[PDB]
This record gives C-alpha cells, structure tokens and sequence, in this order.
C-alpha cells in the first residue's frame, strides 16, 4: 500500500524531501490521514506531521513548526514532505502511515483526543543521513 | 517554606446549572413583560482554551425547550373553555359519509381508469396555477358544516350557529341514520377539555437569546468538526449572551432556524442515533404554503361571557398546500454525502443506497409533516415530494401516491395537540382572509438508521424539541470562581 | 460582558491578570440592565409581576448572583485578602507531591487538580486565621 | 505535551511465559494509548488500539488494557517469534510516543 | 427618615459634613420598616404575599434597596475606594473649562454642568484601576 | 454553621473569645447549601417556584441572611473599623456609672445594660471617622 | 349581556380610605411651600424637605 522514496544522502542546510506513493487506493480517500513520523537510528518513534484526505488542513508536531511542510496530490496517488534547515539530528529513518480512525459510536471528529485513530498500516522506511 | 496563599483574581471556572435571564427584540406582549431589551451586542472573543461540549446533556438547550413551553402555558391559561360546546352538533350527512366519518352503503362506488397515470408537475413562481390555487392533483379541504344550540349572557335566550368544521375535528356517531343531520362531538373533548389559544399564540414569530447573570458566562464552539457531542474542543470562544433563538416547532423540516451557514452539520447524541441535519443555505430551500379561500370569523359569547371564535365558512374551498422551492434535489444530495462521510457513521458505501422515509405506523403525528403558518396548524401528506426530490421509481405505491411533484396537498386542523410532553388539547381561532406564508428551509429532523452496510433509512422525527438542539446546542454555561490556591513561599512576617 | 477574566484564560498561571475590580464591574452591568427592565415591565404589565412563574425565574437567578458575590467578598474577609492579592497566609501546602509548573500550566488546569485539597485547605486557613486572631488581640489588650 | 514512559526498559523470559509492559503519562489519557510491535529492520506495526482493542491480524495471544494514567500489554504465552521493541503512543493530542521497551527470548 | 444630605444642600462645593455614613444607615432604615411589614401581613394574609400586586412592589422595593446598596459599593471598589471620603485618584480631570466655584456654586449645580463627563470619567477610573493592578502582578512576580 | 461562636457564653466580658472569621463561614455554609436546593426543587417542580407559601418563604429566608450580613458590615464600614477587632474608635464612653466588670459580668449581660448607648454612640462613631478621613484629604492636598 | 357584573361585596366605600406616601431609602420628597403654587411653576423658591406625604 505505502511505498517511500527520496534521496538517502542531503545535506546540512539543505531541504529534504520525501515522496510516498499509494498503491491501489488514492490520497483522496475519506476520513483518512497522510502522516509521517521519523525514528533516529538508535531512537524511538517521533511523530512529525499530518495532511487530511478530505481537506487541506494540516497538523504539525511543533518542534518543526517553522521547518516541516506536507502536501498531497491527488494525480500521482502521493503525498510529501519537505523539511527545511537540515542538520546531524535530522539523520533518522522517515516513515509514512494512514493513521485510520475508528470510525462508529465511539469517533465524535476527526480530531486529535475526539476520535480513537491509530497506524494500522505503515509504510517501509526511508534512512536519510544529512552530511557533507 | 510553601504556605497555600490566597490568589485572588484567577482565570479559572467551572459547570453551572443555573437559569438564564431572557432578551428580546419583540416586546408587544411576553418581551416587555418578561424580558430584558436585546442589547445588540453580539461580539465574541477566543480563548486557547480546551472544553468538552454536550448538545443533548445541556442546561441551555434544557432551558429553552422548557421555557417556551412554559411562555405556551402562561399565555392560554386565562382563556375560554370550550367545554360548553361538547354537545351534539347537527351535521350534514352527505360530508361526514363523503369524508369517511360516518358509514353509509348506498353509494355503491367503483371505479374504472388507466393504471398507467403516474405524472410529474412542477410549478415555481412564474405560473397561474399557484395564484389560482389549482395544480394538477389538487382536492377540495373537506370542511363539514354543522349547526348547534349556544347560550350567552342573557342565559334564558339562545341562538343556533352555522359552523364549518375541518373534518379531521369531528368524531360522529355511527349506525342507522338514514335521514340526514348526523350527530358530531369534538374529537378530543370527553377524555379532556379544549381551551382555545386567544392571546395571538402562532400569529408571530418569538425570538430571544439568552444572557448569563453575574459570575457566569457562556462558552461556544466555534469548530466545524462539531457533532453535538465532542468531548475536547479546541476553538472555545466567549461570550456574555447566546445568539438569537428562534422558537419554531414543526415536524420533519425545521423552519427559520438562526444556524443557517454554506455547509452542512450534522449534530448526533452521544448515546442514541437521533440527528439534526441542518442543510447547506447555499440552495436557498424555501417552503411556500397557501390557504386558499377569504374567511370570515364570528365572535361568539359564551355563558361565562368570554368570546369564542366560530368559522361560518358556508363554502366549498380548495385544500391547502404547499410549494416547494430552492435546489431541493442538490441539498439533498449533500445530505446524503455528509451522512457517508460522517465520523459516527459506519454504514453504506453509496448514496444509492440512502434514502429519506417517512415514519411508520397510521399516527398522523409522525407520517404528515406539521406547520404553523400564522396560527393555523397545517398537515400535509409528502410522498408525492419525497418521490420527487429521490426521483424514485415509484410504480407499485398504488395509484395517488405514484406522482412526482414539488408540491404537496395539505390538510387544515384547528384542535392541536400541544408539542410539548403536556397531551393538552387546545383550539386554533382561524384566521380572517387567505393565508399566505414563505418559509426557509433549514433543517431536517431525522433519526440515521442502519443494520447492515446497505440501505441506510434517514427516518423523518417528529420531535419538534430537538430542533432547540440546532439553534443552541454548542453553549456551555460556565462559572467564573477566580480563588486559586498554590504553595509559595511569602507568608505574612 | 467584559470577561477581563477569561481573556488570561490560556496564558500561564506565573503569567497574568489576578483582577479583583472585574468582579464589581460585572455585577454593576447586571443590576443596571435588571433594574432598567424592572422599571419598564410596569409601564404595560403592572398585575403579573411575580404572580406567574416567569419572575420567580428573574427573581431566583438574581439572588443566586447577589449570593455569590457576597459568598467570594465573605471568603476573602476571613482570610483578609479582601484586597490583598496573594494574601500571604501561612498554612503550609499539604506536600510537595503536588505543585504547579508556572510556566507550563493555566490556572484552568491546576485548580482542577487541588480540588481535592480545598475542601482540607479552606477549614486550614480559617483555623489559622482563627489563632492569629487570638493572638493578635492579646496583644491589642496589651 | 503529554509524557509518556515505558517499563521495564528490557525484559526477558522464555518461550511460553506470561509477558508484560506497563506505560505510564503524566496526564491522564482517556483511553487513547495504542501499541505498536517493531522488529529490527521493519516498520512498527499496529498490535493494539484505543488501550483495549486487538488489531485484526494479530494473534490472540495479545490483549491489554488500561485507563486513565496506568496501561498494559500482556503476552499470554510467550513466543520465540515475539522479541521485538514495543511502544506506546498516546493520541490525545499532538501524539508523541513513549521511549518504547525491548522483551529478548530465553 | 433623616435626611442629611439634603440637610447640607445649598452649603456650596466647598461642602462641609459630606455624610458619607448616610447610605450605610439609610440601608438599614429600609430593611427594618419592609421586614417588620412582611412579618406582620401573614397575620391576616398567609398565600398572597407576593402573589398580589401590592407584594411585587415591596419585594421590588426590597430587592432593590439591596441592589442601590450594592452599585455603589462595586462601582467604588471599581473606582479603587474600599472605603471612598475623598479616595484620590490617578485620572486627570478632563478640561480646565470645567472647573468648579468651590466658594459660589453648590453640588446641586454642578453635578448637572458635568453628567457628560461623568459618563467619559466612570470609564476612565476603571482603566486606571486595571493598569494598577497590573503594575501590582508584575511587583507580585517581581 | 456550627454556631460554635457562642459556645463561650458563659465565660465573662475579658475571657477573649471574640472571633471576626464566625459569621463569614456560617454565611458560606449557608449558602452553598441553599443554592443547591434552589437548583434541585426544578427537577419535581419546575412551574410552582414561588407561586406557593414555601416558594416565598425560602425567598424570605435567603433574603434575611443576606440583609443581616449587609447590616453588621455596612455598620462597620461607617465606623472604618471592619477589621480590626476592638477598632480603637475616639469618641469617649458616655459616663463612669457605666463600666463593664470584665471577670464578672457576660457580653449577654453586659450589652443587655447598654442597649440606651448604642443610640447615641452609633451615630458619634459615624462621626469621627468621617472627621478623620476628612482631614486626610486635606493632609493630601498639602 | 356586554359584560359581566360583579358585586363589590368587600364593604368598599363603607368608610374612609386615607393613606399617605413614604419614599423609599436613597429618596426623598420636596414641596413647593409657597402661596403663588399655581400647578405649573418652573422657578419655586420656597422648596421643603420630607421623606413621607
Ligand atoms: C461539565 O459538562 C460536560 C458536558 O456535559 C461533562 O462531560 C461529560 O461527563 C460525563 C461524566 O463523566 C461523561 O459520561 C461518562 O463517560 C464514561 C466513559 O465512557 C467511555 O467508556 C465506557 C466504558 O469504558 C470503561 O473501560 C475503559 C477502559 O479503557 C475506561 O477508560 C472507561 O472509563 C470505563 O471504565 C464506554 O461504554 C463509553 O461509550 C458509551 O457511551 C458514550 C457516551 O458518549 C457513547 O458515545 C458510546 O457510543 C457508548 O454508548 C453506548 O453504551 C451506553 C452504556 O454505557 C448506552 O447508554 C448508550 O445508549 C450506547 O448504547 C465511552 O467510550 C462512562 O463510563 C460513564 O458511565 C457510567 O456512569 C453513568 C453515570 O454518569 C452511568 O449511568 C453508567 O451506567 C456508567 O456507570 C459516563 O457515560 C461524558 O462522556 C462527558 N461528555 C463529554 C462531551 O465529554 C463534564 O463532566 C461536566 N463537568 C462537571 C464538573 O460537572
Ligand atoms: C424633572 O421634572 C420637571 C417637572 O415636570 C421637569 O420640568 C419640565 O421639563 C419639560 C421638558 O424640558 C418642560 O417642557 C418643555 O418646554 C420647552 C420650552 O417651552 C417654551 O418655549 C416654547 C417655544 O419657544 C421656543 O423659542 C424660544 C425663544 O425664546 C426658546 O427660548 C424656547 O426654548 C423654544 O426654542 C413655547 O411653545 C412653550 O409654550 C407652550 O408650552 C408651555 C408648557 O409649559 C405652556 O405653558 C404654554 O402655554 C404653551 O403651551 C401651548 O403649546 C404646547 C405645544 O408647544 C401645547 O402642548 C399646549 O397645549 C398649548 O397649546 C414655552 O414658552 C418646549 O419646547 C418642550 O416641547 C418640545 O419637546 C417635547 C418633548 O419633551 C415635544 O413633545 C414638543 O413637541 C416640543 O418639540 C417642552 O414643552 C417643562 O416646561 C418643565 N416644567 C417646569 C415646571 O419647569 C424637568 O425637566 C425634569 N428633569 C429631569 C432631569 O427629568
Ligand atoms: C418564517 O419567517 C417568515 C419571515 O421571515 C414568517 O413570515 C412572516 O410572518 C409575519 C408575522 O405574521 C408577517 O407579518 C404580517 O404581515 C401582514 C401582511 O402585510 C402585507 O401588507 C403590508 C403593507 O401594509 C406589506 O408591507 C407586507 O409585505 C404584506 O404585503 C401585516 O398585516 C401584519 O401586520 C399586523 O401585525 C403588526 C405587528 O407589528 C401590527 O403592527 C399591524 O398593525 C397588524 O396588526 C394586526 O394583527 C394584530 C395581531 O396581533 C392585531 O392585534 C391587529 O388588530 C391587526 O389585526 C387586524 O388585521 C389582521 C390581518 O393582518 C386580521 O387577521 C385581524 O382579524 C384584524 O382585522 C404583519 O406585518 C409577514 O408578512 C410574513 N412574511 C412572509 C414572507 O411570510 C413565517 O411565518 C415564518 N415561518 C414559520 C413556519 O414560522
Ligand atoms: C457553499 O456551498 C456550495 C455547495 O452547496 C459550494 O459549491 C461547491 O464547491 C466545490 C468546490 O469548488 C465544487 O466541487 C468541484 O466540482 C468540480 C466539478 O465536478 C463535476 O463533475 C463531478 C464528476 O467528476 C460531479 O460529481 C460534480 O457534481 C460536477 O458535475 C470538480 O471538478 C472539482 O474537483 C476538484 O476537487 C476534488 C476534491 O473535492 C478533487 O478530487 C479533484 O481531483 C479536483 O481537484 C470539485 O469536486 C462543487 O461542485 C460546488 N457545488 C455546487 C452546487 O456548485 C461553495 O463553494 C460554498 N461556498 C463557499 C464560499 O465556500
Ligand atoms: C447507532 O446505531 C448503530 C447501528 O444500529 C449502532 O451500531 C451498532 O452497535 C452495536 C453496539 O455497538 C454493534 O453490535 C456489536 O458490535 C460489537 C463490535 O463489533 C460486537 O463486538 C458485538 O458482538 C456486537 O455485534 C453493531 O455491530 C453496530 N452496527 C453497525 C452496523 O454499526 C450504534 O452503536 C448506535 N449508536 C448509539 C450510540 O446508539
Ligand atoms: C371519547 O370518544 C371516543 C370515540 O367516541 C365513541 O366512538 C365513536 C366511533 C362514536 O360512535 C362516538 O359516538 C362514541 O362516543 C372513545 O373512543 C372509543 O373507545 C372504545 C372503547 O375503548 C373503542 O372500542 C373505540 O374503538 C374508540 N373509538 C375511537 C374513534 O377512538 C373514547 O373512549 C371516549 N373517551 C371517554 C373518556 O369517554
Ligand atoms: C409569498 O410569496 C407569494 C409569491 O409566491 C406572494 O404572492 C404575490 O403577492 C403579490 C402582491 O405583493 C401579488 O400581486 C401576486 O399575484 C401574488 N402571487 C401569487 C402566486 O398569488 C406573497 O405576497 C408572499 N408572502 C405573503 C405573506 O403573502
Ligand atoms: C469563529 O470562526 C470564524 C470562521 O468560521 C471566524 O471568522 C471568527 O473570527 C471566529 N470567532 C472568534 C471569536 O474567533
Ligand atoms: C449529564 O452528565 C452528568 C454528569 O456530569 C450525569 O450525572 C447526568 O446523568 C447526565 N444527564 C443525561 C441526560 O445524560
Ligand atoms: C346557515 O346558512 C344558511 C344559508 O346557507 C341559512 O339559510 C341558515 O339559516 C344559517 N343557519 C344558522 C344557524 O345560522
Ligand atoms: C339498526 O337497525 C337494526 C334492525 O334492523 C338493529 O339490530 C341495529 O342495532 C340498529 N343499529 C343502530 C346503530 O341503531
Ligand atoms: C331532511 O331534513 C328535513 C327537516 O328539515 C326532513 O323533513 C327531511 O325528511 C330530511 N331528509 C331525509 C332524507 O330524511
Ligand atoms: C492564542 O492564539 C492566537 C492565534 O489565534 C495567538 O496569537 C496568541 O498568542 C495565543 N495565546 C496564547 C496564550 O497562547
Ligand atoms: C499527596 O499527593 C497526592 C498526589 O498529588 C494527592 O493525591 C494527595 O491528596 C496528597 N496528600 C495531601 C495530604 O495533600
Ligand atoms: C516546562 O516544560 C519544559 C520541557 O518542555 C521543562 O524544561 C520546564 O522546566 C517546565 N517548566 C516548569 C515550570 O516546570
Ligand atoms: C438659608 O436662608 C437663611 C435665612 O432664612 C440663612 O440664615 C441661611 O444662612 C441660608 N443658608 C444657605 C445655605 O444659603
Ligand atoms: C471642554 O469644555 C467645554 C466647555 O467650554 C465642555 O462643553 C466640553 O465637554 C469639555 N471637554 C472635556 C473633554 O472635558
Ligand atoms: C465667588 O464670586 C465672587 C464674586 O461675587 C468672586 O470674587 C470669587 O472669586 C468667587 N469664588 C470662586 C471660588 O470662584
Ligand atoms: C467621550 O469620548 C468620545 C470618544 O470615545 C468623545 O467623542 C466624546 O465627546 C467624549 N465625551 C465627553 C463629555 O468629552
Ligand atoms: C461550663 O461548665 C463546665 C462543667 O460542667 C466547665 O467545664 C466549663 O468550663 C464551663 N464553661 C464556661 C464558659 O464557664
Ligand atoms: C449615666 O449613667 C446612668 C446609670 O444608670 C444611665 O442611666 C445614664 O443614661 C448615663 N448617662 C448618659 C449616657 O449620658
């Protein structure tokens, strides 16, 4: 379903990016959510952002509120990250999900804390090192 | 070192459970009585602030389902009783046969005709058939003229009446008569007595918002993921009044309501299935009913001296009706998507598969839409509406119901059932002239459900208190308790 | 309708506000505005006044403010901060498990974790009040 | 944000012993914790939701539960194939996983 | 009752016995002459106590005798006047065209010259009270 | 309230045994529990509020305890003293034929002797307070 | 046979009625004391202080 993509190697300073393609479904798809979370070698799981399908809101993790940015296009079945500034801590493996909401008497919103949601399916993993 | 101190001042509140006073524009009769002068002032200010928010478990909603219920009670109370006139009224047989109150074999009926007549009739404003009162599929009102024996003040002198009942108002008694003058009652007078609604009830609208006293203020979600129930909400805004209410009780569609926005919400309880579908504005859906026929209305005073008004029509009118206007297919539509793509629900995959249905069972307060237009209240059966705005194919709904039209026959009743959990009976004075009423469309009053994940049943409710649920819903009343304790070190010496 | 008091709402309880006049502000704009209405009523309804329910509702709801206003003025005399901010008393916090992040945390979101401490700690600082009290009028007789 | 913790860090037991993993917050979370079960070299996958529901696929030998402050994962017996990281995630808001803990085989 | 603040009328702006005390005892007046009624009507009526026209006016005039008490206790406590003889304030008056003839004129007069200021000022005396408990929190943090 | 204030009669005039705090706490008892019948009689009797003797006389009740409260404090304010326990007012005690035994006589008995006193001294309290602050506002402008 | 007659049954108007008004607390009646009282007049300046009729 959820195959990554980007270079492995950037650079400090430079901007990364990452494109996730979704097979037999598209990005269009109701009440779903194109995230991505990153996981550090050595490290545990960070999330990092979340675009809707339905909309063109976005929710980002505020660490990377004036870095990271998420997209979508519906043409390619894609979505996408761009994340700014790179440095050594940004090393990590990126991985993208659908976060799937449960949806029934117990979802109010599709909300953060209104809605049960979780990554049922996950993507493969992309490592990118940021270096010179 | 950490003593508790005093803070004095906080930024902190808790729920409230206590009344609201009430403010209006429209002071004629309950305003300069019972409420404040509307202030005008209907700004609001964010907080970022997180607060959970319940349209069904409310006090604000509690409040004013019970107040104008309560302003219903205290208007009619002072008013004549009709018990007076529960004696038997003299009828003319051939109208209590002809719109089935009484039983007569004689009229040995049958009927041939084509079986292929289904047709669809669409009117709007440029036509003479709405001015004229007469659209393909349009009867007569089915009005029963009877005469009774009433006493006034002079109690040694009476006079015999002429008055025209609606015919869904008589009960009559049955068997044998094989003459003519049937004898008829009240439907609803011998388990109770009917008290006529005098004081201009239903004439006009009533409007008023509510305001926090002291110590307290309102807090509302200003989201567009609000559902009715939403347990962290994070865009609270604040305010010292609620926006303005209006108080209109009809069944299956909503009339007037205040949250009329270009997007379509829809709130769902917690606990049940029961939703309040308000409908995208963007459509301008608008419902426009007619009473054909001039009126003419005669005060009559009964034994106690209070006066009742009679209707001595002494002719044969067309039935009233109802005209529907705006883009009723494409909001239709939209509702269904909503449905499909709503968080509580988990039911079908298509919209072919949604569908809007009226109530079952034979209790016309549930299977025939209720609108008050100016003081008479209005029944009017929908299939050929529903058929219409579904594009159904209808073929096996039996012969009259098999119609696609925008318009909908109607029926007059003038002793209502109170809407609220009260069972009183009460009577409708009629209205002097034609009426003529255009109303907005902007709510739908329905239950969602599904057992399976085809055929999703959008359940048309007749409970006009839910509607209150729409016009408020998202205001929480909260208490301002600025006292904070906290350990710090700065005692006194 | 100034709500002085929720405008700080989202800050920081080491951030803002702690307003006392916003009290009487509010209470003044509701008696002025019951008060108006109350002269107007009779202008056409002199009879109804609190014969029918509707004015035992207003009635109530006004005591009930009146109530509350003198209950936060009561409290405060008790323990003198009547306009005193802080206060400064001197009961000791019942322990150091429990304290506040006064830059992280809102008062909105710490008074809901003391809530089970208030009901020890109002009884606490009126006692103590009561012995400074003690104290301090043996030393005005003396 | 909510701080979400994990013990014990690392655990061990043989194939066919009974396994658990308590997560703690800060702040209460209703009800909103998932786990997720990572092996080395692959994605983290869902095991279990809204702290009481198994993720379909998964064997039946995982179940939890939890509220409020305090939740578990419990492994009823064991298996050679479960070593793995397993983590926590509250989505409550802003979701922030907890540091994750390691259960070995002997 | 006593009425000693009309007892001074006419005395000019440089006013002698502002009796400030005056609204304090006019209070308690009131009090005592309704509740003294109110216990004596059930003597012969029990039900309609307020359910007559004439209770709605007592209870209206009884309500508000403590609703006057109370505007002027908050509207001086908005104004900074726990206790208000003089209660100075920081608010500079608004032109040097009004100005009062403290040896000519009297409060009678010129209270009516500047009810247009009065409005503009009672606003200004509450902002002034707002900065100060401001300054007041950041000394508290300081 | 408990009523635990009184629970020194007996215990002479000087036995300290004065409290400021009494009257506040029984006020807030008071009130909590009443405002919470006031909210509970709606879930049976919505319509009957005050339409009936208990309606009005629960009305009664509240109001009372509210009107005594103001009493007590508008009367001390007058005097400035709200408090400060024995207050240190400068008017003279009327006569040496009038002095309290403190190791004998009761504050029942004591005030019971001196009911003629209070009319008179009321209002010389009122008065030297506002002689007071009068000079202060004198002593600002200098 | 327009109305209704009701009998004032209350012995009304069997005696005298004779009352007079007090003002509430925070207010106060003035009088004209004068001889020129005429209804209507805008300048009275003989004015007399009460609290009651
Ligand atoms: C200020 O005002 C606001 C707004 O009014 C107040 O907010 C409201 O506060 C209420 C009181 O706390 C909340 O209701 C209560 O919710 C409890 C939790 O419900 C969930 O869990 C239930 C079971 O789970 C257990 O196990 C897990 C393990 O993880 C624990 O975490 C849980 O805590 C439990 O121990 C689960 O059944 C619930 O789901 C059902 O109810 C919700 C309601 O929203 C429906 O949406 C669901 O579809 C579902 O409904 C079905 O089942 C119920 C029967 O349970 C039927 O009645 C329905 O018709 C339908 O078939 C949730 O997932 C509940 O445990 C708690 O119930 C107990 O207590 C009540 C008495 O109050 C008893 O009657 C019950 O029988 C039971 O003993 C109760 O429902 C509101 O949700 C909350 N509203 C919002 C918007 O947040 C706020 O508190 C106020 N503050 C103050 C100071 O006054
Ligand atoms: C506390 O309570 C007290 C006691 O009640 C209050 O005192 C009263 O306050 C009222 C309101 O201000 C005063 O009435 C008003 O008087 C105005 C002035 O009237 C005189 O001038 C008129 C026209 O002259 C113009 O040009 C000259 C040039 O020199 C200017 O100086 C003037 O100012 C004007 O610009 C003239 O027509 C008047 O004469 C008529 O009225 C008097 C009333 O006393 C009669 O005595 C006369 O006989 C004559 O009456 C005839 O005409 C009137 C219609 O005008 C008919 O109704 C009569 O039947 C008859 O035929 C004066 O010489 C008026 O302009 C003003 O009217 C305007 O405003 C009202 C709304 O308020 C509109 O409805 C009008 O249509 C119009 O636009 C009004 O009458 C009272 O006199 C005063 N009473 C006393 C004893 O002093 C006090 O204010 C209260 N205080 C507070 C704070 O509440
Ligand atoms: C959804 O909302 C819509 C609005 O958005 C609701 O529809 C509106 O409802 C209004 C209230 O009923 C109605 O207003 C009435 O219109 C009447 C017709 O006016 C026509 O002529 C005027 C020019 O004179 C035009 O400007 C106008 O556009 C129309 O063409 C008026 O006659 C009505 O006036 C009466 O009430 C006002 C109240 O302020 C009085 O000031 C006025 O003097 C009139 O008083 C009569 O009625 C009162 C009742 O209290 C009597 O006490 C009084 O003595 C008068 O009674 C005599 O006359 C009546 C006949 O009117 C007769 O029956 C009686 O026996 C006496 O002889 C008033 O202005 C809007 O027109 C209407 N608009 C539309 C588009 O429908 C809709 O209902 C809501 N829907 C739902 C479901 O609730
Ligand atoms: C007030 O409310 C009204 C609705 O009541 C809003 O009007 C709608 O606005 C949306 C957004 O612009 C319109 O949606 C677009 O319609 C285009 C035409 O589609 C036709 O063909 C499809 C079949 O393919 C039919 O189903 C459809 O009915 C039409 O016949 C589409 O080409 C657009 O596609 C783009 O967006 C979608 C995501 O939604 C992507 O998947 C596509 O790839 C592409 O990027 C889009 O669907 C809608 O038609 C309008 N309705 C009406 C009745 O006019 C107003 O905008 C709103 N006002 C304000 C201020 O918000
Ligand atoms: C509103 O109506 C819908 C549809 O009737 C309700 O959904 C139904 O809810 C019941 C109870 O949750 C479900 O039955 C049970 O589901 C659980 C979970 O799968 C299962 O473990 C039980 O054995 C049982 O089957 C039912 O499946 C579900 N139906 C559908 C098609 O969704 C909904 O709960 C109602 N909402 C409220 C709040 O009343
Ligand atoms: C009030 O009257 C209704 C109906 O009136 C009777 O039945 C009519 C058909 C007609 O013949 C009238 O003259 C009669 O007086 C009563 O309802 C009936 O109750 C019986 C007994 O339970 C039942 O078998 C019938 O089907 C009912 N008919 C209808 C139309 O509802 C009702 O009981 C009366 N209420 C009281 C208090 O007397
Ligand atoms: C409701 O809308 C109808 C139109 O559908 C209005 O009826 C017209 O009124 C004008 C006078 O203003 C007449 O000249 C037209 O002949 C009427 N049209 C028809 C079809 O009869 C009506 O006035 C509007 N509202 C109310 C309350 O009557
Ligand atoms: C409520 O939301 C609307 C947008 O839908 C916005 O324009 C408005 O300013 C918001 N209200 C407040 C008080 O922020
Ligand atoms: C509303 O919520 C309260 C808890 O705050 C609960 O006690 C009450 O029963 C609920 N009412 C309804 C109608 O669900
Ligand atoms: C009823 O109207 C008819 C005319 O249609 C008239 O002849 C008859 O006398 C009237 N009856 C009464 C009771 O007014
Ligand atoms: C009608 O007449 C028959 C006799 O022919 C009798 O048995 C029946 O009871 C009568 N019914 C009524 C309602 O009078
Ligand atoms: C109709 O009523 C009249 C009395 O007004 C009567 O003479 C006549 O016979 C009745 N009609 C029938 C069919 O019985
Ligand atoms: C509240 O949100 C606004 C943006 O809508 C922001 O400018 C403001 O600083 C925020 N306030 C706090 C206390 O976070
Ligand atoms: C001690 O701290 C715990 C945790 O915050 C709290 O629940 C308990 O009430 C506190 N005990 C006392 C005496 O304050
Ligand atoms: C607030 O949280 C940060 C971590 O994000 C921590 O470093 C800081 O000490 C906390 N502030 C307080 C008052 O505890
Ligand atoms: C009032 O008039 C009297 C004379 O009748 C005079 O003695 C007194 O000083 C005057 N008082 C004032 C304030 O003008
Ligand atoms: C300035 O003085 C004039 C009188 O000459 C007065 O009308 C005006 O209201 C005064 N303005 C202010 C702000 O006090
Ligand atoms: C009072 O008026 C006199 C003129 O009669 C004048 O000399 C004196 O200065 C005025 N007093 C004040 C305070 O303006
Ligand atoms: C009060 O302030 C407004 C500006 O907000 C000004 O227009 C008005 O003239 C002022 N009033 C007075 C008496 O100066
Ligand atoms: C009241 O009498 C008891 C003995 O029965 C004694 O202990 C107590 O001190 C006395 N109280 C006072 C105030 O004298
Ligand atoms: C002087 O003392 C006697 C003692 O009984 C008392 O009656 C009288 O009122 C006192 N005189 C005063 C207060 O002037």
């Amino acid at each position: 379903q959820l195959q990554e993509s980007g270079p492995g190697v950037v650079r400090p300073s430079q901007t990364l990016s990452l494109t996730c393609a979704v097979s037999g479904d598209t990005v269009s798809s109701c009440c779903f959510f194109w995230t991505w979370i990153r996981q550090p070698p050595g490290k545990g799981l960070e999330w990092i952002g979340n675009i809707y399908s339905d909309n063109d809101n976005t929710n980002y993790n505020p660490s990377l509120k004036t870095r990271i940015s998420i997209s979508k296009d519906m043409s390619k079945n894609q979505f996408s990250l761009k994340l700014n500034s790179l440095t050594a801590t940004d090393t990590a493996i990126y991985y993208c999900a659908r976060e799937s909401p449960s949806r029934g008497n117990f979802c109010y919103a599709y909300l953060y804390g209104n809605c049960p949601l979780h990554f049922d399916l996950w993507g493969q993993g992309v490592l990118v090192t940021v270096s010179s | 070192t950490l003593y508790v101190t005093v803070f004095y001042g906080v930024p902190a509140w808790r729920n409230a459970t206590i009344p609201l006073f009430c403010a209006t524009k429209n002071r004629d009769t309950w305003g300069t009585t019972q409420c404040l002068p509307d202030n005008g002032d209907y700004s609001e200010m964010a907080l970022n602030v997180t607060e959970s928010f319940d349209a069904w478990n409310n006090t604000v909603t509690e409040q004013a389902i019970e107040d104008v219920w309560q302003l219903f009670e205290t208007s009619i109370k002072p008013c004549v009783k009709l018990s007076p006139l529960c004696i038997t009224m003299r009828c003319n047989k051939s109208e209590t046969d002809r719109w089935g109150l009484t039983k007569s074999i004689t009229t040995t009926a049958s009927t041939t005709s084509t079986t292929a007549s289904a047709k669809v009739d669409m009117v709007n404003e440029t036509s003479s058939c709405i001015a004229q009162d007469n659209c393909t599929g349009l009867e007569q009102e089915q009005m029963i003229s009877c005469k009774f024996n009433m006493t006034g003040l002079k109690r040694d002198k009476s006079k015999e009446y002429n008055e025209t009942w609606y015919s869904a108002d008589l009960v009559c008694e049955q068997g044998n008569n094989t003459g003519n003058e049937s004898r008829c009652y009240m439907n609803h007078c011998n388990t109770s007595v009917i008290q006529e609604s005098c004081d201009k009830h239903y004439w006009d609208a009533i409007r008023f918002r509510y305001c926090a006293p002291p110590g307290y203020a309102l807090l509302r979600c200003n989201d567009t993921n609000y559902s009715g129930f939403m347990p962290k909400c994070s865009k609270v805004v604040v305010s010292s009044c609620t926006r303005m209410m209006e108080t209109q009780t009809s069944t299956w569609f909503g009339f007037n309501g205040t949250r009329a926005e270009n997007r379509t919400y829809i709130y769902w309880h917690g606990r049940d299935n029961r939703t309040i579908i308000s409908l995208n504005k963007y459509y301008n859906l608008t419902m426009k009913c007619r009473r054909p026929g001039n009126k003419t209305v005669l005060p009559v005073t009964i034994m106690s001296g209070l006066v009742f008004h009679s209707q001595p029509i002494n002719d044969r009118p067309k039935q009233a009706w109802c005209w529907f206007g705006g883009k009723w297919k494409d909001a239709i539509k939209e509702v269904k998507q909503t449905i499909v793509k709503h968080p509580r629900y988990t039911g079908t995959n298509n919209t072919d598969k949604i569908n809007l249905t009226a109530p079952g069972g034979g209790d016309p307060e549930v299977t025939f839409m209720w609108t008050n237009c100016r003081g008479e209240f209005l029944y009017c059966k929908m299939n050929w509406f529903l058929n219409w705005v579904e594009d159904r194919n209808t073929a096996n709904q039996k012969p009259k119901e098999q119609h696609k039209r925008n318009y909908v026959p109607c029926h007059i009743r003038q002793i209502i059932n109170t809407w609220h959990k009260v069972g009183k009976n009460v009577y409708l004075p009629p209205r002097e002239g034609d009426l003529t009423c255009n109303s907005t469309v902007t709510s739908l009053i329905a239950n969602i459900d599904w057992i399976d994940g085809n055929q999703t049943n959008i359940t048309m409710s007749a409970e006009v208190a839910e509607l209150y649920r729409l016009e408020l819903g998202d205001y929480k009343l909260v208490e301002i308790t600025p006292i904070g304790l906290a350990p710090t070190s700065c005692k006194r010496y | 309708g100034f709500l002085g008091f929720l405008a700080t709402a989202g800050s920081a309880m080491g951030a803002a506000s702690l307003t006392l006049t916003a009290q009487s502000r509010t209470l003044l704009a509701g008696i002025v505005q019951q008060q108006q209405q109350l002269l107007d009523v009779p202008k056409r309804q002199q009879e109804l006044l609190r014969l029918t329910v509707w004015g035992t509702k207003n009635l109530q709801t006004r005591v009930t403010a009146i109530e509350k206003y003198l209950k936060d003025q009561a409290q405060l005399n008790a323990w003198g901060c009547a306009f005193r901010q802080v206060c400064c008393t001197t009961v000791p916090w019942p322990n150091a498990s429990l304290i506040p992040k006064w830059n992280n945390e809102t008062w909105q979101e710490w008074e809901r974790k003391v809530d089970f401490l208030e009901e020890n700690i109002t009884a606490l600082l009126e006692e103590a009040q009561i012995q400074q009290e003690k104290n301090m009028y043996e030393l005005q007789k003396l | 944000d909510i701080l979400l913790t994990q013990s014990p860090s690392s655990l061990s037991g043989s194939v066919g012993d009974r396994v658990t993993i308590t997560c703690r917050a800060s702040q209460g979370i209703n009800s909103y914790l998932n786990w997720y079960q990572q092996k080395p070299g692959k994605a983290p996958k869902l095991l279990i939701y809204f702290a009481n529901r198994l993720q379909s696929g998964v064997p039946s030998r995982f179940s939890g539960s939890g509220s409020g402050t305090e939740f578990t994962l419990t492994i009823s017996s064991l298996q050679s194939e479960d070593g793995a990281t397993y983590y926590c995630q509250q989505y409550d808001t802003f979701p922030t996983f907890g540091p994750g803990t390691k259960l070995d085989i002997k």
